[PDB]
């Protein structure tokens, strides 16, 4: 009866701690030069096991601390970053941070403001270190903002018309929840059982149509003025 | 509606797999195996008996969708209905999953009240 999480709490409490001190030991293992594959494997996906419990709990700082590092254990699993004693350190003093995190939000404090600045300053200078002063030759020259600025501003008057025939009890309010996902209807005639929104032109009809195809079908969609 | 799905909770974390397992059991499906990623569910997939994948989106030697197209390019295992269960409920994530050919998704931590419904879309749509 009502999903409290204020006891979902203590498994993911301890869960953490575990594997906090897994982290520490492996790093504490660790040959920088030639980490055991196996060895990195499990750091990272320590880092990503707490990461999501703290994104389900809404630990703000835990979880964006551990999604920094998480990014740069991905990076030396990977063998897209070379790890050395000083990266080794900056991982163990993360360990360190991050166990203070969690000691906070057993007790239901917050967390130290400043700690976590400055884990996340230093995580966020080697990730730039990591990389050789952006990418080689100019990247995105042209790419990026393409056809100009278009004359009107959002297609002159092409949205089509997305009808979405044949609709069930709660599926309206729910479809309308759903393609609330994808995009935004507007004109919202909620039939007894129908959905007809306008549709903004945002999705190659060939995607819309692949995703509303999870709860509807191809031919439930028709594309017309 | 089987509350004896075979539910593949493929996910790298115990705890979640854990109050899914208990969230599965107040609303009545105790029948949860866990995994912890695509080569090895794949592996454990290219064993069988698997039903559902409640799939997290990431995992290691193979991530969630390469499993899905390896899934989809290969003979074998080209239709299973994979739950990708996803942090949050995001666009492209929703699409690739669709291009790629996945099933559906739904977003953590859910009360046992709403993974109750999420469940039965899919069922739905697949006809289940």
């Amino acid at each position: 009866m009502s999903m409290d999480i204020s006891d979902f709490y203590q498994t993911f409490f301890d869960e953490a701690d575990e594997l906090l001190a897994d982290m520490e030991q492996h790093l504490l293992d660790l040959v920088p030069e030639s980490p055991d594959a196996e060895q990195l494997n499990a750091i990272f996906r320590a880092a990503h096991s707490i990461k999501g419990g703290a994104g389900t709990f809404g630990f703000t700082i835990l979880q964006e601390t551990t999604h920094l590092m998480e990014n740069l254990l991905d990076e030396a699993r990977r063998g897209e970053m070379q790890l050395n004693t000083d990266i080794i350190n900056l991982f163990l003093e993360t360990k360190d941070i991050m166990q203070e995190q969690l000691d906070a939000y057993k007790n239901s404090e917050e967390p130290d403001a400043a700690s976590f600045e400055y884990i996340c300053n230093a995580l966020r200078q080697l990730a730039l270190e990591a990389k050789g002063e952006t990418p080689s030759a100019v990247t995105r020259l042209s790419v990026v903002a393409k056809s100009e600025p278009q004359d009107e501003q959002s297609r002159s008057q092409s949205p089509r018309r997305i009808i979405l025939s044949r609709l069930k009890a709660g599926e309206v309010d729910l479809l309308e929840e759903e393609l609330g996902h994808l995009t935004t209807l507007t004109d919202v005639v909620k039939g007894a059982d129908s959905l007809s929104a306008i549709l903004p032109g945002d999705i190659a009809e060939d995607d819309i149509t692949a995703v509303l195809c999870f709860v509807i079908e191809a031919d439930q969609i028709t594309f017309e003025t | 509606a089987d509350k004896e799905l075979k539910f593949l909770v493929v996910d790298d974390f115990s705890t979640m797999r854990r109050i899914v397992r208990n969230l599965l059991k107040e609303l009545g499906f105790n029948n949860v195996e866990e995994a912890e990623d695509g080569v090895d569910a794949l592996n454990k997939l290219q064993a069988g008996g698997y039903g559902f994948v409640i799939s997290d989106w990431n995992m290691p030697n193979m991530d969630g969708l390469e499993l899905l197209k390896t899934i989809r390019a290969d003979g074998a295992m080209s239709a299973l209905p994979v739950l990708m269960v996803t942090a949050e409920a995001k666009k492209e994530n929703i699409i690739a999953a669709a291009q790629a050919g996945a099933s559906g998704y739904v977003v953590k931590p859910f009360t046992a009240a709403t993974l109750e419904e999420k469940l039965n879309k899919i069922f739905e749509k697949l006809g289940m």
